């Protein structure tokens, strides 16, 4: 099959940019690449086919140029409804999507709002233990938060989960999930989240002692 | 107007087999290419294989040979996919795609979720997140259920502004999921907050009061 | 040579294959110079009777139920006058490519080789002798040349209107 590098994977841009994504196929494709524009729950829906034809009703802010290995994607002037991901098309030889691109909106730094839950009374009747600390409204997107365990780093058990970029205030929000038995819960004391970001020149720290 | 109106939701068991129909309107279904299309997290968008509905002509993806069957019916403008020996590699979301006339792919179905899963239906455990240690960020934890979704609401609806629900995570067959809500102090204390919990697989509606 | 009933026969199959298609689409693809150009001007043909609305409306309301006895009464009728000329080719490519985009087959693949070799049949046993009295395959060619592409796209699709009107 023909492989399809897409890049880049993430675009931070504010509205009124020139915003450019790029494509790049592994074999000659000619002029058969589009570009596809897919909002959450919904299908993908055509901007750009043949390299650089307008399918009816698409703005003219939109357009596409190619060499045949080299594809280029370009929003002359990033309006608001324009916050989506963005996928290419080859179909020359058999068809192969691109990997994808999600555009973002810009905003000025948000500090995120930490808060750390010990297992709660009943589920430590059901036997079970899972520690919950909610990372909120936070900008920008890069983000870390790690779990320690008596000050020191636990790896095993955590889940992480990130909301799609809010559309009133442009921040993410996260949830991190620390999984344990109840007998290893019951082990410690001291329950960190950690949170780095770009907001705080040292890591955010939200704890509690098993032992109230 | 063209329209590609698709079958419901599938919840399969694995090793079986299931068939998803698209259902064509608004032009001369023997006129065009019917493909279909594969959504999923890491795998991304991959091509399954078109068929004509002239003349009943496939082709498929070398992928998806043996795994997909596209068949369609001329008098029923209805296009179907049977996706056979079904695994956990199968859950994604299916798309029906038109390819156009000097136009590539210009109308899309809703697409069809196929979860593809040996689980049997879960009602979730419902624990409340409260403050273990000037505005209070309280949550709960919803844990072990099957399949998706939940509905998770904070007094019935009348808390919204400050309220993150986030994605759910699978982890052994079972999802889990976690939402939090941030009330000033004063209502923290001179106020009622529940989160409603449905789960309308197992019939399931509970109510948590988050005490301290 | 040219005119022997081998090249001519072997020129003809060519010109099938790259004309007649299985599917309305392209996507994804399906993966001599003077025959180059024969295949081009039949395509350029092929869309611009395909763009002919009243020939697809009465191409469309043509039974197929039975496409072996369709094609061969049509082909029949064709050249039953015995005055032979490329117009009439053109329509008879035509219309096996449209037989083939309208009549249902579990194995299409096969439907495609026995419509192309319906054909070629009735190119050999109805035709053979008329196109190396032309030169080969040739004359096609320089038949293109002498008017633009409505001149042969009218002609051929009054030649096609005569013979789905009464078959
Ligand atoms: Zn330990």
């Amino acid at each position: 099959d023909i492989q399809m590098t897409q890049s880049p994977s993430f675009l931070s841009a504010s509205v009124g940019d020139r915003v450019t994504i790029n494509c790049k196929a592994s074999q000659n494709v000619n002029k058969y690449l589009d570009w596809y524009q897919q909002n959450l729950g919904e299908p993908p829906k055509l901007l750009i086919y043949h390299t650089n034809s307008l399918p009816t009703g698409i703005p003219s802010r939109f357009s596409g140029s190619g060499s045949g290995t080299d594809f280029t994607l370009t929003i002359s002037s990033l309006q608001v409804e324009d916050v989506a991901t963005y996928f290419c098309l080859q179909h020359d030889s058999g068809l192969t999507f691109g990997s994808g691109t999600k555009l973002e909106i810009k905003r000025a730094d948000a500090a995120p709002t930490v808060s750390i839950f010990p297992p709660s009374m009943e589920q430590l009747t059901s036997g079970g233990a899972t520690v919950v600390c909610f990372v909120n409204n936070f900008y920008p997107r890069d983000i870390s938060v790690k779990w320690k365990i008596d000050g020191s780093e636990q790896r095993d058990g955590v889940l992480d989960s990130v909301t799609d970029q809010d559309s009133k205030d442009s921040t993410y929000s996260m949830s991190s999930t620390l999984s344990l038995t109840k007998v290893e819960y019951e082990r410690h004391n001291l329950y960190t989240c950690e949170v780095v970001h770009k907001t705080s020149s040292s890591p955010v720290v939200k704890s509690f002692n098993r032992n109230e | 107007q063209v329209q590609l109106q698709q079958s419901g939701a599938e919840l399969v068991k694995p090793g079986s087999s299931v068939k998803i129909s698209c259902k064509a309107s608004g032009y001369t279904f023997t006129n065009y290419d019917m493909h279909w299309i594969k959504q999923r997290p890491g795998s991304g968008l991959e091509w399954i294989g078109w068929i004509y509905p002239g003349n009943g002509n496939t082709k498929y993806n070398q992928k998806f040979n043996g795994k997909a069957t596209l068949t369609a019916d001329k008098s029923s403008t209805t296009a179907y996919m049977q996706l056979s020996s079904l695994t956990s590699e199968d859950s994604a979301v299916y798309f029906c795609v038109r390819e156009g006339l000097g136009i590539t792919f210009e109308y899309w179905g809703q697409g069809v979720k196929v979860t593809v899963s040996s689980a049997e239906t879960t009602a979730p455990s419902v624990y409340p997140l409260a403050p273990g240690t000037s505005m209070v960020t309280l949550g709960c934890l919803v844990k072990g259920y099957f399949p998706e979704p939940v509905t998770v609401t904070w007094n019935s609806g009348a808390l919204s502004s400050g309220v993150h629900t986030f994605p759910a995570v699978l982890q052994s067959g079972l999802y889990t999921l976690t939402s939090s809500v941030t009330v000033p102090s004063s209502t923290w204390s001179s106020q009622a907050v529940t989160c409603n919990v449905a789960h309308p697989a197992s019939s399931t509606k509970v109510d948590k009061k988050i005490v301290p | 040579g040219p005119t022997s009933s081998e090249q001519i026969m072997k020129t003809g199959a060519l010109l099938l294959q790259g004309f007649i298609q299985d599917r309305a689409g392209r996507m994804g693809g399906e993966a001599d110079a003077s025959t180059k150009k024969l295949s081009e001007s039949l395509k350029r043909i092929g869309d611009e009777l395909d763009s002919n609305m009243e020939l697809q409306r009465m191409i469309a309301a043509v039974d197929t139920d039975s496409p072996r006895e369709v094609f061969f009464r049509v082909a029949a009728d064709m050249f039953s006058d015995g005055n032979f000329n490329w117009g009439r080719v053109v329509a008879l490519f035509y219309f096996a490519s449209k037989l083939v985009l309208k009549a249902l087959s579990t194995k299409v693949p096969e439907l495609i080789r026995t419509i192309m070799g319906w054909t070629l049949d009735f190119l050999r046993e109805r035709l053979l002798g008329w196109i190396q009295d032309q030169g080969g395959w040739d004359g096609l060619l320089s038949y293109f040349g002498t008017g633009t592409w409505q001149t042969v796209t009218i002609f051929v699709a009054g030649v096609l209107t005569a013979s789905l009107t009464i078959w």
